[PDB]
């Protein structure tokens, strides 16, 4: 390995300090603030060291040369390489330039500072406040031809994320996270907490941040097409992820929503009459007395150690119940979360946040640790003393209660009044300066306590798990896993989510999942989420089928019916049709079949950040020319298909009435052979090429590369 | 044979905010929306009223037929643009815009409507940075990955499609950022700010900004695919 | 320059907190008549409505209160003089036309609540706008003006917050005392901090539009009616 000889440069440009460092293997860390030097208290998402790297210790704010940046210099860290330039003809040292050295001795350009002749600084300042906290503008030169995966999670139905802007603001279903794979071979993280704003424009890359001490950012080259290093560096410097429990490979049952106690004991009974497996049993929300209380009703919920210890008896299956971070007068802990200062608060007025269940709320404070020592001592008295050890940390996107809107819960004409979204006061900053950590936080607040009953360090194997829906950089790293949210149950909504779980795997999520079947009921669709009817039947079997070639396979939903017999309309495998059972119950069948592939995949996750579910350009845009323009293009091809682990090839079925479903079976490498073996036919065709496969309405169109019965037995490293 | 509108204005009273969509010259709509405080109407704005060329024969000013809180959807006409306002999500109101092109063969062509699915920010977002009443505004328009957005001022980028790229609304040497563009979907539209801001011609959203202003201010025309001229016709009737 | 009082307002005026149904305030005026004691005037303070923003007497404990004013002008001659907040709670039947139409203040980010009181979370309504003024007398003169009740008590319209110098009204005294920052909120006319004196000089001028409205006659003239402000501001002399 080339090591590098310095152990940072620092700049004096002006008033502003320049601070680059070697960090990890072919990584540089690039620190910049103007007149004050850093608190060192500021949010930081990145490991000091890495976790894997050439270092022996941290680096910290040591640096090995202090320049002015009169002259221009050059330092290497492995492959790349920073070359400090002047601005125009000019020779200097102040702007910054980083290189990839490939294989062949020659060099690429990455990016460098966007700083034509004419053009706004690209370290561009501002202060709108009274104080010294500044508002900053990055800008890094782009070409048309990039290519830009990751950015966290979003409903566009694309994974070239290339001329979109992406505001770093979060709500359901809308995970911004600045973390982002070129095409070109290289990885680029903003340690931000900052919310703000992601430019991908044609030729200007641009990060800001609404109020910030200090800019701090990281980029890391590898050889073209070579994405499975990118992700080993990103995960080194953010998190390698835990391996999974066992328990939660299985089926998880869950629906909006199962109202009493009772009514989830005889829930196991069916289960186990039925000879049908089930993993997990979920409790939703709306399940406490107040909000804020964080425990089950007792008047609906009277011996919860009861209920875990007979669901377990009749199913072995685990329980994961909700919570809200919201907080209400009626509440027991109100006073005491008041006095304690365990709230966060609109900056003036009362200092309600949002609203739900006809209460103006307070959303306790994620990012104070006494908020949440106090969280865990509720749920851990309530909920993991009594056999539920599994929690769904849901609507805590941060800022309102979940959504883009304020004053949730109460009319959609209200819900779309523009009132401005809240900047409140956190125990870490404010909204605008620390906003994107709640939600971190939020999760780091679960870890934390299955961490300590169990008394493991944090990245070893998990006990527990938690469902969450939002994160930030480097959410890998909890024994947590993310949901696409909110989305409404037609065809189209299905198409879109595989696009949003392969961009979460190029921001480093490997624990990520859905609602099999869709969550909301869309009006303007008469058949959306009625169970009863042909329609909706067909949309959740394909649904469903789908979710067994996911990291976590999981059904939830809020379905419509013609016959109800509960506080909800059903949403278990035997409640779609007499004909429709046998199918759902076969996928549950095989999602514990493949239960040795599934634990072998996310062993790899948790020791390479080894992508579970894998976009096509991560494994054949080095074999496949056609692959580099179907990914440009977010060709349905590569929007909808992807590798679920290194053999499975899926691509789910996303129209009615369909009987033949043709799936681009991209080349390996090998052109006189025939890699692909269709799944239900163990037919074999060649790569390179789209095939029309039988895809009747049990089956899902998946391929598999080498024999069956060695993907099935686990040993595929 | 124009199709001369029915209506002088629509005047929608959604929350705190109000909406002034009026007939604007030949096949266009004049947008304009402020929250709490009334225009002191001494804004300064860069288009003519009326129009140098068009169907009125007085100035519209703040002029208009009907009022509503945007309870029930509603829809004007003029010339081959249609207005309709709708709801958001699945709900049926009248609270949001969305703009029509009648075409030849009397189908409708949707332009743009404001980018409102079901999980996003309002398309008209408010922002008060400081003790005043004075806003920051962002307004957002859905957008096809298709769309091809020619004008946006002058720039040293080397291209005439502006799709993918966002233009700051700051001047200096050689760069001359203006929001008057023409889309190949056949319409123009016209930021009529002087605020500075921002211009993000997204993939699947069109959005601007404003710094700090007391009213936002539109205006959207169009035109039959491929005539171009006739668009250019039509600015140049509404900016000079 | 002030106007002149009506000559009932200059005698004694009886009130405290509070007269709680209709038949205690009939009892009242037949307590002052039989013991030959004069009172000018007969009070309702507040907390007399079913919700925040109803601008009404509770009918399960006001049941006909048209005969209630009458009844106490026919044993004492006494006017009567009700009750009336600036808040506006979710549960109020006015709130949903008050939010649609803009007529509530609200603070600048987060859900818009301004303060609380009653065990919920309010919004005052706009005094600076002139449809909110028109709003509020179309319900005071519907349940009170036109039904025997024609003075008003505007309480509790300081501006910003809920009438207190702290935030959180009607929680415990610990919660008042933390100090949340009092609200700039956004009103038709400007925000708090460039015209909130104005909320409640506003908030007179709501009622005193309705009182010369009703009688013909222009501001400034003989008065026929009062109404009881805790606040106000240069030149409030003139309602
Ligand atoms: C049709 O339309 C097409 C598009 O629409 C259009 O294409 C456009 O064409 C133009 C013109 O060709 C293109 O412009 C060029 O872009 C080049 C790339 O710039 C990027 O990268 C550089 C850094 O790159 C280095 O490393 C790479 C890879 O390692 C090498 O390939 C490069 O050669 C270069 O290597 C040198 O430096 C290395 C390290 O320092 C050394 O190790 C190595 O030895 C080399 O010396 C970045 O600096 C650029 O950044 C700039 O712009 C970005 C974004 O705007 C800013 O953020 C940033 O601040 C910078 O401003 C960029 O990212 C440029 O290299 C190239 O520049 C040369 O010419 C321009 C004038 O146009 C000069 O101003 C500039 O100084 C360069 O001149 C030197 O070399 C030229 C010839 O190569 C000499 O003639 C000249 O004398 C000068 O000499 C210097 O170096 C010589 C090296 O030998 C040395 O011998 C000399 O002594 C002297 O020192 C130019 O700008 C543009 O990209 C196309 N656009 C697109 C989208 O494709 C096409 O033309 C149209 N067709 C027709 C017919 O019209
Ligand atoms: C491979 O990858 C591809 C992506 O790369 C992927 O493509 C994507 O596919 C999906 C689905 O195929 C596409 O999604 C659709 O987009 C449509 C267009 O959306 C825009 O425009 C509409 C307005 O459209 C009107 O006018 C135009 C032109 O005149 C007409 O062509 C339209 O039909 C429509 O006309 C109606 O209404 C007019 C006005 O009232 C009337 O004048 C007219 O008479 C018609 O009645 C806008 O509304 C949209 O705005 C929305 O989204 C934007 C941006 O997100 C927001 O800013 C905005 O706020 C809105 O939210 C948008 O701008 C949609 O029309 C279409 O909608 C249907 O299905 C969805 C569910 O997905 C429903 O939620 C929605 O209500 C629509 O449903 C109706 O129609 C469907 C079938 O047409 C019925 O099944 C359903 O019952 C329902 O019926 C309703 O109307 C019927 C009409 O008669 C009526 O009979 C019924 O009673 C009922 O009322 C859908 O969203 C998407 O665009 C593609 N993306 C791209 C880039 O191409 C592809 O699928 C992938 N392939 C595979 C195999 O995976
Ligand atoms: C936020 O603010 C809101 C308001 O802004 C707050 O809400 C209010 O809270 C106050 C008090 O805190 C409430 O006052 C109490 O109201 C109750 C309810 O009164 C009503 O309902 C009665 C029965 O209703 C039921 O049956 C009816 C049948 O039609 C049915 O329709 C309905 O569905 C239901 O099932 C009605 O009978 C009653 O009407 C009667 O009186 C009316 C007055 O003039 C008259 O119009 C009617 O014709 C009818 O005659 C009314 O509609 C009251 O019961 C209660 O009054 C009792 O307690 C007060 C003290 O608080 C006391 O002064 C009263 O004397 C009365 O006390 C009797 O029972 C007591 C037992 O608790 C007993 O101790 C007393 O001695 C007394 O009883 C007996 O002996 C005495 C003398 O010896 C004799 O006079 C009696 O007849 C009896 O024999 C209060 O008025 C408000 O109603 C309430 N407002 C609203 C909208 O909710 C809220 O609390 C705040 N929230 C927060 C968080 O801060
Ligand atoms: C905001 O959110 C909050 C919560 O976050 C919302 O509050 C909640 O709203 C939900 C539904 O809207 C409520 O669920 C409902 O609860 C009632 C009440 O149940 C309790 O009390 C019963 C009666 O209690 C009396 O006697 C006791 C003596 O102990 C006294 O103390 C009491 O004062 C009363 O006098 C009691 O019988 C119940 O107990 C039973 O069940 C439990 C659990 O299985 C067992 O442990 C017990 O042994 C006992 O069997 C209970 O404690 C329920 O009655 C509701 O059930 C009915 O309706 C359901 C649909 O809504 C339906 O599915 C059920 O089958 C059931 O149906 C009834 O009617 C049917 C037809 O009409 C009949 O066929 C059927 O036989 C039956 O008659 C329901 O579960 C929450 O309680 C409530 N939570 C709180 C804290 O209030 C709030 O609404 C939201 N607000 C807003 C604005 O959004
Ligand atoms: O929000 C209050 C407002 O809701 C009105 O509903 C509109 C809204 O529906 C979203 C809502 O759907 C539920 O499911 C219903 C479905 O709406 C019906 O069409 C169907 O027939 O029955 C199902 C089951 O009852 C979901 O259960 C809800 O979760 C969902 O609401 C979202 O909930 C999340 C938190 O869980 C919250 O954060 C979001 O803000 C909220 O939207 O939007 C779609 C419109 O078509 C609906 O009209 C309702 O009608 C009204 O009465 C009022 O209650
Ligand atoms: O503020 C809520 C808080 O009050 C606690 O009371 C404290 C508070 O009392 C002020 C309150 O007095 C009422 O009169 C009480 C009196 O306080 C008691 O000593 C006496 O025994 O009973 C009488 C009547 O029952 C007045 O009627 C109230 O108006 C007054 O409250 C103020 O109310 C106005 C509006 O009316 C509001 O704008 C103010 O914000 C509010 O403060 O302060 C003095 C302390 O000594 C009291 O302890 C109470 O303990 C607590 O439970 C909670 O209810
Ligand atoms: C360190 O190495 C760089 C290039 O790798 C070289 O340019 C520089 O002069 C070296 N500095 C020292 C102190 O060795
Ligand atoms: C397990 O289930 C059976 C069902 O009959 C029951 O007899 C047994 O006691 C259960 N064990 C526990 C610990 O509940
Ligand atoms: C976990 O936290 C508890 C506090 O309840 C503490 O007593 C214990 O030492 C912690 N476990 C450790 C440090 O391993
Ligand atoms: C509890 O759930 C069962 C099964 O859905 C239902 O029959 C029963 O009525 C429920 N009881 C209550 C109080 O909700
Ligand atoms: C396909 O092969 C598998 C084993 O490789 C076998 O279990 C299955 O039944 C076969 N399906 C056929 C022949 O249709
Ligand atoms: C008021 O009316 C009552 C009858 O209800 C009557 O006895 C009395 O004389 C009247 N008094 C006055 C002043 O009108
Ligand atoms: C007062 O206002 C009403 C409408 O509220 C109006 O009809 C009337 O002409 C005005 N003047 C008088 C004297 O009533």
């Amino acid at each position: 390995y080339f090591a590098p000889n310095s152990t940072g440069l620092r700049i004096q440009h002006g008033f502003e300090t320049i601070l680059i460092q070697p960090f990890g293997y072919d990584g540089f860390r690039v620190r910049a603030w103007p007149f004050r030097p850093p608190s060192g208290n500021e949010i930081s998402f990145i490991y000091d060291p890495p976790i894997e790297g050439y270092e022996d210790t941290a680096h910290g704010m040591s640096y090995d040369t202090a320049t002015t940046g009169t002259e221009p210099r050059t330092l290497r860290n492995g492959n790349i390489i920073l070359r400090t330039t002047g601005w125009g003809g000019t020779t200097a040292g102040y702007r910054l330039s980083f290189y990839r050295v490939n294989d062949d001795g020659s060099e690429t350009l990455l990016t460098n500072e966007y700083a034509p002749l004419k053009s706004l600084n690209p370290r561009y300042y501002y202060w709108p406040g009274p104080g010294a906290e500044f508002s900053a503008e990055f800008s890094f030169s782009a070409t048309p031809d990039e290519q830009i995966y990751g950015t966290g999670t979003q409903q566009d139905h694309m994974i070239n994320k290339k001329g979109s802007v992406i505001d770093m603001v979060n709500f359901n279903s809308y995970i911004p996270t600045p973390v982002f794979m070129s095409n070109k071979g290289y990885a680029f993280i903003w340690n931000m907490p900052a919310e703000g704003r992601m430019e991908f424009g044609t030729l200007r890359t641009r990060f800001t941040a609404a109020s910030t001490t200090l800019v701090d950012y990281v980029i890391v080259a590898a050889q073209p097409g070579d994405y499975d290093t990118l992700q080993q560096r990103i995960s080194a410097l953010t998190g390698r992820a835990p391996a999974p429990p066992d328990f939660s490979l299985g089926y998880i049952q869950s629906k909006l929503r199962y109202e009493n106690q009772t009514e989830v004991e005889l829930l196991a009974q069916n289960f186990h009459d039925r000879n049908i497996p089930v993993s997990m049993i979920v409790i939703d929300y709306q399940s406490w007395a107040h909000q804020g209380d964080w425990a089950l009703d007792p008047r609906l919920w009277p011996n919860v150690a009861q209920m875990s210890a007979r669901v377990k008896n009749l199913t072995g299956a685990e329980m994961m119940a909700s919570l809200w971070p919201s907080v209400a007068d009626d509440s027991v802990n109100y006073a005491a979360l008041q006095a304690n200062g365990l709230l966060s608060a609109t900056r003036d007025g009362p200092g309600t946040t949002d609203s739900w269940n006809g209460s103006y709320i307070r959303n306790y404070d994620s990012t104070n640790p006494s908020a949440r020592k106090f969280l865990w001592s509720m749920l851990k008295k309530n909920y993991y003393d009594k056999g539920i050890k599994n929690f769904w940390i849901d609507q805590a996107d941060g800022g309102a209660l979940g959504e883009a809107y304020e004053n949730n819960g109460q009319s959609t004409y209200i819900e779309s009044i523009p009132f401005t979204l809240p900047n409140v006061n956190y125990a870490a900053g404010t909204q605008l300066s620390v906003g994107k950590l709640y939600p971190w936080a939020h999760q780091q607040a679960i870890e934390e306590g299955f961490r300590n009953a169990t008394d493991t360090k944090e990245g070893s194997a998990c006990d527990h798990v938690s469902l969450s829906r939002s994160g930030y950089i480097g959410s890998q790293r909890f024994c947590s896993m993310i949901w696409s949210g909110d989305t409404t149950s037609v065809w189209d909504t299905l198409a879109v989510q595989v696009a949003s779980g392969l961009s979460a795997a190029a921001t480093g999520w490997g624990w990520w999942t859905v609602d099999a079947g869709g969550f909301e009921v869309d009006s303007t669709v008469w058949w959306s989420g009625n169970i009863d009817t042909p329609e909706y039947r067909e949309l959740y079997v394909r649904w469903l089928a789908w979710t067994t070639f996911l990291p976590f396979m999981r059904t939830h939903g809020s379905r419509t019916c013609y016959f109800q017999d509960a506080y909800t309309c059903a949403n278990e495998p035997w409640s779609y049709g007499a004909s429709n059972t046998p199918i759902i119950v076969s996928y549950i069948h095989l999602r514990y079949q493949l239960g040795a592939y599934l634990k072998s995949i996310f062993n790899q996750f948790h020791l390479t950040g080894r992508s579970i579910m894998r976009p096509l350009y991560m494994d054949f845009e080095k074999t496949d020319p056609k692959i580099s323009q179907l990914v440009s293009s977010n060709s349905n091809y590569t929007t909808q298909q992807y590798m679920f682990g290194p053999r499975l090839l899926v691509s789910p079925v996303t129209l009615p009435n369909v009987t033949e479903w043709p799936v681009y079976l991209p080349q390996t490498g090998q052109n006189n052979t025939k890699p692909w073996t269709y799944w239900w036919t163990n037919e074999t065709y060649a790569g390179g090429q789209v095939v029309k496969v039988p895809a009747p309405l049990q089956h899902i169109p998946v391929f598999h590369l080498g024999s069956r019965e060695e993907l099935l037995s686990g040993n595929v490293f | 044979t124009y199709f001369a509108p029915n209506s002088t204005g629509l005047r929608i009273q959604h929350g705190f905010e109000t909406i002034l969509i009026q007939p604007f010259g030949y096949d266009g709509f004049r947008v304009r929306a402020w929250p709490f405080r009334p225009p002191s109407g001494n804004e300064i704005s860069f288009i003519y009223d009326p129009p140098i060329e068009g169907y009125e024969d007085t100035a519209h000013g703040m002029s208009y037929d009907t009022a509503t809180t945007g309870t029930e959807p509603r829809t004007l006409r003029n010339g081959n643009i249609i207005l309709r306002t709708t709801g958001w999500g699945g709900t049926t109101a009248g609270y949001r815009l969305s703009f029509y092109r009648v075409n030849d063969d009397g189908s409708e062509t949707l332009l743009t409507n404001e980018y409102a699915p079901l999980k996003s920010l309002n398309p008209r977002y408010y922002y008060w940075p400081g003790p005043g009443a004075e806003f920051s505004a962002e307004f957002s328009f859905s957008a096809t990955p298709d769309e091809q957005i020619y004008g946006t001022g002058t720039q040293q980028d080397h291209m005439i499609n502006k799709k993918g790229s966002v233009i700051d609304m700051v001047n200096f040497n050689s760069y001359i950022p203006t929001p008057v563009f023409m889309s190949n979907k056949g319409y123009a539209f016209i930021w009529n700010m002087p605020a500075e801001g921002r211009m993000e011609f997204g993939t699947l959203r069109t959005r601007f900004t404003a710094a700090s202003t007391t009213l936002v201010d539109y205006v959207i025309v169009a035109a039959q695919p491929g005539d171009y001229d006739t668009l250019q016709q039509r600015i140049s009737a509404l900016t000079g």
